[PDB]
This record gives C-alpha cells, sequence and structure tokens, in this order.
C-alpha cells in the first residue's frame, strides 16, 4: 500500500529517481 | 534497515573455454571452480554482486585468469 505508493522504494541499497511528468528525469540523488 | 539477500554460497562453477595457449589449438579448458563472495569485506557487494553473483561475475574472471595462465603458453 502506502509503503510503496506514498513512500519511495526506501529499502537498503535501493534508489528511486523522480521522473517528473511535466519536467522529465529529475537527475537527483533520491 | 531492510534485509539484504546474498546467499553467500560456494558453487562448483564448471567453466569451459576452447582457448589454446600461446599457439592456436582447440583446448577444452574445463575448470570446475568452487567459489564464494568476499563475506569478509563489506555490504556494497549487494549493488554489484547482488544474488547469483557466482555465474554473474566469476565466469568472466575465470576467463581472464585462464588466459593469463593457459593462453600464455601453459597448455
Amino acid at each position: 500500500g502506502v509503503v510503496n505508493s506514498a513512500l519511495y522504494n526506501v529499502d537498503a541499497g535501493h534508489r528511486a529517481v523522480i521522473f517528473d511528468r511535466f519536467r522529465g528525469v529529475q537527475d537527483i540523488v533520491v | 534497515q531492510y534485509p539484504i539477500i546474498y546467499d553467500i554460497r560456494a558453487r562448483p562453477r564448471k567453466i569451459s573455454s576452447p582457448t589454446g595457449s600461446k599457439d592456436l589449438q582447440m583446448v577444452n579448458i574445463s575448470l570446475r571452480v568452487l567459489s564464494r563472495p568476499n563475506a569478509q569485506e563489506l555490504p556494497s557487494m549487494y549493488q554489484r554482486l547482488g544474488l547469483d553473483y557466482e555465474e554473474r561475475v566469476l565466469p568472466s574472471i575465470v576467463n581472464e585468469v585462464l588466459k593469463s595462465v593457459v593462453a600464455k603458453f601453459n597448455a
């Protein structure tokens, strides 16, 4: 549920970069 | 602190390369290499090795090694 819908893939070693629908691949360490 | 999966396991990887030696030849280099990951180093292996690292990475290493041994004239 919200653990991966509202919260990013915050599991040890993982990364989930922001694709902005209106701006593209937000090249951010997130 | 989410769990990390490695399965730090010794597998008997059967490696086969036709490499001759310094000279050309059809030499079936069969090296069954029993191998593990460096459990003594550090967690970052998960990014690189992850799971099934044996057949992932080590069969490329063994090819470089058998060249440094066999392809240098050992066979």
